RNA sequence: AGCGGCCGCCACCA
RNA sequence: AAGACCCUUUUGAGCUUGACUCCAGCCCGGGCCUGUGGGGCGGGGCCGCCCCGCUCACCCGGUCGCGCGGGGACCCGCCCGGGCGGGGAGUUCGGCUGGGGCGGCGCGCCUGCUACACCGGACCGCAGGCGUCCCACGGCGGGCUCAGCGAGGACCCUCCCGCGGAGCAGAAGGGCACAAGCCCGCCCGACCCGCGCCCCCCGUGCCGGCGCGGGCCGCGAAAGCGGGGCCUACCGAUCCUUCGCCGCCCCGGCCGCGGGCGCGGAGGUGGCAGAAAAGUUACCACAGGGAUAACUGGCUUGUGGCCGCCGAGCGCCCGCAGCGACGCGGCUUUUUGAUCCUUCGAUGUCGGCUCUUCCUACCGUCCGCGCGCACCGGCGCGGAAGCGUCGGAUUGUUCACCCGUUCAAGGGAUCGUGAGCUGGGUUUAGA
RNA sequence: CGCGAGGGCCGCACCCGGCGCUGGCGCGACGUGAUUUCUGCCCAGUGCCAGACCGUCACCGUGAAGCGAUCCGCCGAAGCCCUGGUAAACGGCGGGAGUAAUGACUCUCUUAAGGUAGCCAAAUGCCUCGUCGGGCAAUUUCCGACGGCAUGAAUGGAC
RNA sequence: GUGGGCCCCUCCUGGUAAGCAGGACGGGCGAGGCGGGACGAUCCGGACGCCGGGCCAGGGUGCGCCGCCGGGGCCGGAACGGCGUCGGCCG
RNA sequence: GCCCGCCGCGGUGCUGACGCGCAGAUCGCUCGUCGGAGCCGGGCAUGGGGGCGAAAGACUCAUCGAACCGCCUGGUAGCUGGUUGCCUCCGAAAUGUCUCCCAGGACAGCCGCCGCCCGCAGUUGCGGCCCGUAGAGCGCUGGCCGGCGG
RNA sequence: CGCGCCGCGGCGAGCCCGAGGGCCCCGCGGCGGAGCGAGCGCGAGACGCCCCGGGCCCGCCGCGCCCCUGCGGGCGUGC
């Protein structure tokens, strides 16, 4: 009629188990939410410079 | 009121006894039109003519 | 939600059925016709019985 | 409860500010040939009964009333939906 | 929501 | 004998009705069937009703068609429309829960505590709150300082000190002084277009909040600030309906109506990730369940029952012959609860009768001591379980209550004992 | 209680049937349950019924508008609504304070009406093994009395 | 596949309490052989292929039943009582 | 629709016998009724949500709170039972959220296998920020015994 | 029988015993090759061993500026 409502008995060592995993080594440098103002620069600069453009 | 409700629609109860009035309309179906069809007026009392 | 109720089974007949036998006949008057229509026609009681 | 007869707010038809009279907005009566109208007529046809749910459990004793801001300069409509609430007026100074 | 004058009678797909 | 009691299953059935959704049947109206004439009333400038002759349709009688009738353009029948309609049909009748039900609502949210100083952490745990209220009780700028204590003033005024002891809509906690409070002035950022993040979290949705790019504005000399009311709660999918911008389509063309589509709001699901829903069964069920009650047993001992410690008092005097308040410490499982470990493909479920054995917390008898023990008769204690503890009236009774006698303790053994009985009670189907 | 045959109650898919070889001293639907003595009050609720067309309430029909689909008006049967009747229809039938140990008397709140005549710890009384009398040596049983958890008048009361 | 868990040690909540009910870090049984705790899923050691030798953990060493001697002392349960015996502290 | 009483028709008590029966309802003794709403035989009629019922939900061929026969039908079951050779290598969960969910599922976690590619840690030390519990205490919010001096 | 993923065989900007017709021979669709947009419709080169990220191009929504055949073309900016 009634069972157990809670526990976190075996989830600590369930969550060990395989390591505590790292985020990935590029979402440090995503752009997401960065000021658009800046990221817009950004772009204007690399895109005028000679040793660094890519256009044809 | 001596029957078993599947029966009569008189029938069942604890005590023996109809439930509800006993004065049934005129247009009533086929298998309701028991007690008193279409009674203008009831009881025993004097004076008529 | 029920069965049919009695006053619903006498109108198919069967047992309930009127016991007309050994009855003498329909009782009625005498038939309208020329004789009496235009006059009187006569008749004598022959017997008197129990139906 | 207490709304001003009258606002200054933004009219995209021009875009900018203008001046804006205030009235309040009240669901219009059922057409007879909108697509799901049709679809239900046909679908009640016939021997069977009901065949779409009908809602009985009801619980909320208020509904959010929603305020028409016409637009003086161009009439231009625009629509404000209020917290809910039990009373509500607009003033009348036009 | 609909007629009439708190009332009648009527109506009902999120 | 795959419990029939009890509970669960999105398994039934009989019965009921103010459950939900309907069906026969009956009542009522127009139309067709359906002729041939005469009249009255009213309206609008031909139309709608109403009435009453005739016989030839249609319908009813009598007669062996033996020397005859009655109704009548109405009734029936058919089509469509409205009402009555458990007579009948199909189906439904939430969940959590120290068993279920009555009750309650930690079923969607919020504060403080439980919670053991990162985060997280249960209960039908504790103390409570929410479904609202405000064009000002909002935005901005300026000025001001609150609650009060003390001391003064004809039968509210003034000074002085004043860390907030006031106020800031409503619970609680937090926050705030040339302010976030009070007063004055002008206002409507309680706007538009497009993105991202936080909380909860499966890193899905929903409420709520925060950070930005671009329009258009408000207040301010200006720097600034502003997407409500200081912060933590105050709310809602798909399909459908309704409304508003700018457009697109209707597929052989074009035009006008109309319909549809892309974007956004509103109408609501509180059982709040959101079926459209009333009872009864003592006539009964099905699949299962010892995941779960009713009876033995087990743990516990509040309650019941029994035993100690102390010594205010009682006892003519005299605390302890006999007693012993206010307190404190234990034992037992012969009461009743609390719980749900074993048993639901079944452990026969009250008492009495019959018969046997056991315990001692000893009522009479035995052996010792004590007395408020002269005798008699009573009372208190230690050892002691051999023998004894009975016959009847009323009650199914265990119990109790009375009468009588050689004067009459208390208990256990599956609440000993139903293939030993009996069947009074309880405990199916009749009434 | 209903019905005078062009009817009523019932059957029945349709055509066609039963009561009926019948006619109010009849047929059909219900309740109570020999005799004797009786059968009180309540039409507010629910049910049934008849008398008037106020409001509401269909299709059909008809007016105005329109390119048309259609939109809007008018018209208005039965039913409900309104006005009454009916309890041997279903059913219902009282509180507080005093006042000569009681309470004939009184004041008051209140209902549609406030339980009459009767009967009773009853096969109906919880408390309860009620109180008193009879009977017994002794009686939770029995009989006679007294007066209501929750007695009572065709739910038929008493004998 | 699983989404009925349970127990121990420390820390807690309701309850007179419970082999009662509800939570927390770590460990165990579940799904862990062997020896020991007389006897027990979880305690004390130790966690496992088939054998021969050696060393020994936990517990123990009169006989059942594998294993001992030496030395120094003494000789389930509450409040409350004891000039029993051995040892102390204060006067 | 009187009384005693035989056959007949019924079925009270013994809660008798039997209860692996003589028997899927029988036997013994006792008992109700016996001129009548009495008992018996044949023919005929009424058919399943229907009949028939001096009314017990009774009876309708050992079947009745809805007969029997064949088919739809191997009806559906989140529920109970069972599910057949060997060795080797790995090896869990009994938890979170949602659900007419609470004896069931979906997503996450935990595990197996198949891979593909080129510093790390369930630890200490050193350095920097964070917490308000045990203890302590009465300044804050509350509670609480008394004694001096004016 | 349908859906997903993995392995292996043949051929590869291609691929393929439909049905049918003369264990052999001939044999259409279809799928792939371009996407995005409700739809009118418009329509991808710029980089790279591989993987991941950056940048830029195409469509849908918005907006500067110039023009030819014009609510049409070109060139740009933004989520
Ligand atoms: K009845
Ligand atoms: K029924
Ligand atoms: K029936
Ligand atoms: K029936
Ligand atoms: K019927
Ligand atoms: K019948
Ligand atoms: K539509
Ligand atoms: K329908
Ligand atoms: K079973
Ligand atoms: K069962
Ligand atoms: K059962
Ligand atoms: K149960
Ligand atoms: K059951
Ligand atoms: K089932
Ligand atoms: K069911
Ligand atoms: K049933
Ligand atoms: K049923
Ligand atoms: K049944
Ligand atoms: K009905
Ligand atoms: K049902
Ligand atoms: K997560
Ligand atoms: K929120
Ligand atoms: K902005
Ligand atoms: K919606
Ligand atoms: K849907
Ligand atoms: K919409
Ligand atoms: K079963
Ligand atoms: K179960
Ligand atoms: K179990
Ligand atoms: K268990
Ligand atoms: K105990
Ligand atoms: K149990
Ligand atoms: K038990
Ligand atoms: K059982
Ligand atoms: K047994
Ligand atoms: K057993
Ligand atoms: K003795
Ligand atoms: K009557
Ligand atoms: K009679
Ligand atoms: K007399
Ligand atoms: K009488
Ligand atoms: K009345
Ligand atoms: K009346
Ligand atoms: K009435
Ligand atoms: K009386
Ligand atoms: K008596
Ligand atoms: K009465
Ligand atoms: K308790
Ligand atoms: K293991
Ligand atoms: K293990
Ligand atoms: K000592
Ligand atoms: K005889
Ligand atoms: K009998
Ligand atoms: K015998
Ligand atoms: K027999
Ligand atoms: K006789
Ligand atoms: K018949
Ligand atoms: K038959
Ligand atoms: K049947
Ligand atoms: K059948
Ligand atoms: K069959
Ligand atoms: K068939
Ligand atoms: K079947
Ligand atoms: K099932
Ligand atoms: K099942
Ligand atoms: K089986
Ligand atoms: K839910
Ligand atoms: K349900
Ligand atoms: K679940
Ligand atoms: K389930
Ligand atoms: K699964
Ligand atoms: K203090
Ligand atoms: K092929
Ligand atoms: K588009
Ligand atoms: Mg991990
Ligand atoms: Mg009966
Ligand atoms: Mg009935
Ligand atoms: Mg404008
Ligand atoms: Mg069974
Ligand atoms: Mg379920
Ligand atoms: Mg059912
Ligand atoms: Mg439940
Ligand atoms: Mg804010
Ligand atoms: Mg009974
Ligand atoms: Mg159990
Ligand atoms: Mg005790
Ligand atoms: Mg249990
Ligand atoms: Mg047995
Ligand atoms: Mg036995
Ligand atoms: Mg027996
Ligand atoms: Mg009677
Ligand atoms: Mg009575
Ligand atoms: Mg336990
Ligand atoms: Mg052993
Ligand atoms: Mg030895
Ligand atoms: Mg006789
Ligand atoms: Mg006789
Ligand atoms: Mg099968
Ligand atoms: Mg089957
Ligand atoms: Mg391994
Ligand atoms: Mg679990
Ligand atoms: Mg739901």
């Amino acid at each position: 009629a009634k069972l157990k409502n809670h526990t976190s008995k075996n989830q600590n060592r369930k969550d060990h188990r395989n390591g505590i995993k790292k985020p990935k080594k590029s979402a440090y440098t995503s752009h997401k939410g960065m000021c658009p103002k800046y990221l817009r620069n950004l772009r204007r600069s690399r895109a005028n410079d000679p040793r660094q453009s890519l256009r044809p | 009121v001596a029957m078993n409700p599947v029966d009569h629609p008189h029938g069942g109860g604890n005590h023996q006894h109809i439930g509800v009035s006993s004065c049934v309309p005129r247009n009533a179906v086929p298998g309701q039109k028991v007690g008193l069809i279409a009674a203008r007026r009831t009881g025993c009392s004097g004076g008529k003519r | 939600m029920g069965r049919r109720i009695r006053v619903q089974r006498k109108g198919a007949g069967s047992v309930f059925r009127a016991h007309v036998a050994r009855r003498l006949g329909a009782a009625k008057l005498r038939a309208n016709d020329f004789a009496e229509r235009t006059g009187s026609v006569r008749g004598v009681v022959k017997a008197i019985l129990h139906d | 409860v207490t709304y001003p007869a009258e606002r200054r707010t933004f009219c995209k038809r021009e875009g900018k500010h203008t001046v804006h009279k205030a009235s309040l907005y009240k669901k219009g009566k059922d057409s007879l040939l909108a697509q799901g109208k049709r679809r239900y007529d046909r679908k009640q046809r016939g021997f069977g009964g009901q065949t779409k749910p009908i809602f009985r459990r009801k619980a909320k004793t208020t509904k959010k009333q929603v305020i028409r801001l016409t637009c003086s300069s161009c009439k231009c409509q625009t629509f404000q939906v209020l917290k809910r609430c039990h009373r509500l007026e607009i003033s009348r100074l036009g």
